[PDB]
């Protein structure tokens, strides 16, 4: 009576969804990192 | 460019360059250029941490600039709006340095004064939050709480200082709103560091000129070795550091140049290092603490001096003081350095007290060493008990305020005195009294308004702007009220011009106050004088009603509103189940025996005054928890008298052994419906019969619904209790009734203009509206909203056939049914909450199950909204009612408890608005679609029913589409609906209504 839809009425097969999981996983440097930097400096003499 | 600048020309401030035409030249600059360029950036100054210490360097000169001499009135108001402009912006962590300077400067309350606490005052006002908040305010970091211990030296200073001074209009007037803002702004429950003040007398760092005495012989070994310590604690130091001590004079060495073990040590310069040691002990002996000597006798020293840690508290104390003789000796000798320059100023030279932490650390450090190195060989001082209780800002007000009461007292005696024997205006002491009377009850007043949930909040409900009120605080709270209620008592006739907000301030000791606490353990002195004053007031209430058959100037002007605001403040916080319980009620009998005998008269005042008694009346009754309308009944009740009571104690406390007969004037509430409903019956007027609808309905309406949960109706979770007959018996019938008979008055005294208590007639229905049984709509509802409309109707009418005709005598039948149709607005705005209350009751089950009689509801009221739209001077009419009788609060009240046309937008369609759409098809959505275009096509109600009985075919289908297939699913699924409405007649009747309903909601929204 407020002409609001119900959501996922027209869905047959059951709405997927997704869980903040827990697992402690290693992830690359993200380059925006507020706080940590990562240089790449090669080809520098006498040091590798 | 600019920093530079004023420092110069502080520089040249000086008495010798006062009159310099170059300073004169750089003043006129300065003002004329730099300062309003200052005052253009201080937006821009905002987020300036990272140059703090500059920024506080501008503001100290830029402060000493408008103090400083030579120059114009223009130039130092450029300088002082500068400032405040700067100050607006600047945030207090750089500002704390110039508060503390205009806190010490301020004292004089005089000269340069005035505008430095204005300033305070305004950045108080901006920073109210931050300071009296625990957490810190939003994007700003907590206040420090020696800024909080500065403003209760700040508030103290300058309240002793008010009062010592001369009554200066100007100077009061303009200091008020200072004091009131600290006050304010300085938590109540805050504890300062030390609870005393410093009673001294650019700071003036005095020294200890205890270097003339020589320490006593009894320590001076210890104190030549304490000196050796602290050198030996150098190389300490250094050696922990991996720097041992170093024999070698050379700079590269960090450590003392010739520092050696103390075998190898010369004592030559041991005694050069020795004179300071010799001055802080001197320093510390000067004053009422001395170091005990239970040890015996007396390059790196084994026991550190753990100066970090805390320990005992007056030996912590004499400590700090101790690093204050530090800091003074040290201004005192950057003051003669200062002196000597003869510019600027040393901001290190500012009291020990209000420091920067960094050398208050340091001379911390020093002091605390000292007093460890004491510790670890016995060296304790030896020559109040103060309590955080005591120590709270609200405690030492509150005995700042009963010295002041003793001293108020004393005052009015003397006023009595001397308005008795002639006239003495001039009085030794009318000082005190215009202090009173411009700051005391101003300052009270706001603080207790700052601070009235802090004092209204009890140890167990932790609550307000501190913790908690303690108990002695209550208690003295509670007998501060009955110190300013005798003060009101007894020569009321002076401060006439005062008694406004001394009868404010009263209302507000009445707010912020724990009864309970003062009923249970609390002082017996109090709950006497609280209870004579029950009795003063009911002996009062009795000349009154003997007189009516000065206390004219004082009871009905300010007891009456006083009491009565004590009672619904005990009613909403149900003191009155413990505090009216015993030894009050009866004093309540007495009063309302009183005033049922006075309303049999029909005097001019009391029929004059009876609103106000009957609403102070009623909220006693909500205050009181005994049975008044239930003799029999009563006993069984644990808060009655006669279950406390033996019957000889009965007698000795004048009980006379029966509620019947003690309380004869007012009969039991089952022959008083009775008489309600026989009046209601007969159908007069408030004219008729005043004293019903002023007396009795707040009596019936304040006993039924809040003694309803103590009735059987209310489920009872304790059996036992429950199995004796409850205090009281009324039913949801019983309110049902007394809800049918206030609506037969109502449905009476739409006629008459003089019903001008609709007012209460509506706040008093809306508690009882609540419990509303779903017959009342058909029953009462219905056959008065009708005749509201019909009503309606016939002045539409009025005004149709006014408009048609042009002329002068039709414009004064117009202003007529303009009269008229205010009238019918006062009824619209006393009918309607009740309506928005019972729908708002009733929806669920009218959209849950539709109601053919809602539905009918619904169309009448919509077609009340459309003559609304229709009748331009309705709304005006409206408008009017509205502003003159003040109804533009009750609308709000009503809109958010259930512009100034919002009430008949939000009753009249707003409320049955899912009742409307409920009865409608979703099919039918289509039509009324096509009828809102053809009314926007502007076309009149008759010819788009003629549209929508051509269109029959123009609604869809529910196999036409899926999106309308589940709402026709879901409209067919409805328990209520049946395929009858599907007839053309009804879906074309149907849908003009409905349409015409959105029609001019939309052109109320937009024309």
């Amino acid at each position: 009576q407020e002409g609001f839809e119900p959501f996922a009425i027209n869905m047959q097969r059951p709405v997927t969804t997704w869980f903040s999981k827990s697992l402690p996983q290693f992830e690359p440097v993200p380059p925006e990192h507020p706080h940590y930097e990562v240089a790449r400096m090669d080809g520098t003499v006498d040091t590798p | 460019g600019f920093l530079p600048d004023m420092r110069a020309a502080a520089s040249l401030d000086t008495a010798t360059f006062s009159t310099t035409e170059m300073a004169l030249a750089l003043n006129r600059y300065l003002c004329l250029a730099v300062l309003p360029l200052i005052t253009k950036c201080a937006p821009l100054f905002a987020g300036t941490e990272h140059r703090a210490i500059m920024v506080d360097s501008m503001l100290h000169t830029v402060y000493r600039l408008s103090r400083g001499r030579s120059l114009t009135k223009a130039q130092r108001d450029v300088i002082e709006d500068c400032l405040m402009a700067l100050c607006r912006y600047i945030r207090p962590s750089m500002l704390q340095h110039l508060l503390r300077r205009l806190v010490f400067d301020v004292p004089i309350l005089n000269e340069f004064a005035k505008m430095p606490l204005k300033l305070l005052t305004n950045h108080y006002e901006r920073c109210w939050k931050y300071y009296c908040l625990p957490t810190g305010w939003a994007n700003f970091g907590v206040t420090s709480e020696e800024e909080l211990h500065l403003t209760r030296k700040l508030f103290w200073g300058i309240f002793d200082s008010l009062a010592h001074k001369k009554y200066d209009q100007e100077l009061y007037r303009m200091a008020m709103p200072c004091l009131c803002a600290i006050a304010g702004a300085l938590p109540p429950d805050y504890v300062d560091a030390s609870y005393s003040s410093k009673a001294e007398k650019n700071f003036d760092p005095r020294p200890v000129e205890t270097l003339n005495v020589i320490i006593p012989e009894k320590l001076d070994s210890f104190i030549n070795k304490f000196a050796e310590y602290t050198h030996e604690k150098w190389a300490f130091d250094k050696i922990q550091n991996n720097w041992s001590y170093g024999e070698n004079v050379d700079e590269e060495l960090k450590t003392h140049p010739m520092l050696r073990p103390y075998k190898t040590f010369s004592e030559k310069d041991k005694e050069i290092y020795r004179w300071p040691i010799k001055e802080s002990l001197k320093a510390m002996i000067a004053w009422e603490w001395t170091i005990e000597k239970a040890r015996e006798g007396e390059y790196n020293p084994q026991p550190p001096d753990l100066s970090g840690v805390t320990l005992s508290r007056e030996l912590q104390a004499m400590a700090e003081q101790l690093a204050e003789n530090y800091h003074n000796t040290w201004g005192r000798k950057k003051k003669q350095e200062l002196e000597a320059k003869g510019g600027g100023t040393h901001p290190l030279l500012v009291p020990y007290d209000t420091l920067t932490a960094k050398e208050k650390a340091r001379d911390r450090e020093k002091a605390q060493e000292l007093l460890k190195f004491l510790q670890m060989n016995g060296y304790a001082v030896t020559r109040l008990d103060t309590s955080s209780i005591e120590k709270r800002f609200a405690f030492g007000f509150l005995q700042q305020l009963l010295r002041w009461m003793d001293i108020s007292q004393e005052f009015i005696a003397h006023l009595e005195a001397v308005v008795s024997s002639g006239r003495v205006e001039k009085s030794p002491h009318e000082q005190e009294i215009k202090f009173f009377a411009k700051i005391l009850l101003p300052l009270i007043n706001q603080y207790f308004t700052n601070h009235c949930l802090y004092f209204l909040s009890t140890p167990a409900k932790v609550l307000g702007s501190g913790g908690h009120a303690s108990n002695k605080e209550k208690e003295m709270i509670t007998s501060l009220f009955c110190k300013l209620a005798a003060l009101v008592r007894h020569r009321v006739s002076l401060f006439g011009t005062d008694a406004p907000a001394v009868v404010n301030c009263l209302h507000i000791l009445a707010r912020s106050l724990d009864a309970r606490t003062v009923m249970k353990s609390g002082p017996e002195i109090v709950k006497a004088g609280l209870r004579s004053f029950f009795e003063s007031a009911s002996e009062d209430i009795e000349k009154m009603v003997e007189n009516l058959r000065q206390n004219l100037t004082y009871t009905t002007v300010a007891l009456l509103p006083v009491l009565t605001t004590l009672f619904q403040h005990i009613a909403q916080h149900q003191f009155g189940d413990d505090v009216i319980l015993d030894d009050v009620q009866v004093s309540c009998y007495r009063t309302l025996c009183s005033i049922y005998s006075l309303g049999t008269t029909k005097n001019t005042y009391v029929e004059k005054l009876r609103p106000a008694l009957g609403e102070c009346l009623a909220r006693l009754a909500a205050a009181m928890p005994v049975a008044f309308l239930e003799p029999q009944l009563n006993e069984y009740n644990a808060c009655s008298v006669y279950t406390t009571k033996s019957p000889r104690e009965r007698a000795i406390l004048g009980l006379p052994n029966s509620v019947e007969e003690m309380c004869p004037d007012i009969p039991v509430l089952d022959r008083l419906m009775a008489d309600i409903g026989g009046l209601a019956e007969s159908g007069a007027r408030y004219t008729e019969m005043p004293h019903v609808i002023e007396i009795t309905l707040p009596m019936l309406c304040s006993y039924l619904p809040r003694w309803w949960e103590r009735g059987p109706e209310a489920p009872p979770p304790a059996l036992p209790a429950g199995a004796p007959p409850p205090c009281t018996a009324v039913t949801s019938d019983h309110l049902n009734s007394l809800l049918g008979n206030i609506l037969r008055i109502i449905v009476n005294n739409l006629g008459i203009d003089e019903a001008t208590w609709m007012k209460r007639l509506a706040v008093f229905a809306q508690p009882i509206v609540s419990r509303a049984r779903p017959e009342l709509l058909h029953s009462h509802f219905i056959p008065t909203i009708g005749r509201l409309r019909k009503r309606a109707g016939k002045v539409v009418a009025e005004e149709e056939q006014l408009r048609l005709e042009a002329k002068a005598e039709a414009e004064e039948g117009e202003l007529l049914v303009r009269d008229e149709f205010s009238v019918l607005c006062r009824d619209l705005y006393a009918l309607y909450p009740l309506l928005i209350r019972y729908v708002d009751n009733n929806r669920a089950h009218w959209l849950t199950e539709p109601n053919a009689n809602a539905e009918e509801l619904f169309r009448m009221v919509g077609e009340i909204f459309i003559y609304w739209s229709k009748s331009h001077n309705f709304k005006r009419e409206e408008q009017n009612f509205v502003v003159q009788n003040e109804i533009n609060n009750m609308s709000f009240l009503t809109a958010d408890s259930k512009s100034v046309q919002t009430s008949l937008i939000v009753a009249t369609l707003k409320k049955m608005l899912p009742i409307g759409l409920n009865m409608c098809a979703p099919t039918d959505q289509d039509l009324i679609m096509l009828a809102k275009t053809r009314y926007a096509l502007k076309d009149t109600d008759e010819e788009v029913r003629e549209f929508l009985q051509n269109n029959l075919h123009l609604q869809g289908k529910v196999e036409g589409s899926p999106s309308l297939r589940w709402q026709m699913a879901l409209y067919r699924g409805l328990p209520g609906r049946e395929e009858d409405a599907d007839d053309p007649e009804k879906i074309v009747r149907r849908v003009q209504e409905v349409s015409a309903v959105l029609y001019h909601l939309e052109q109320t929204e937009h024309p």
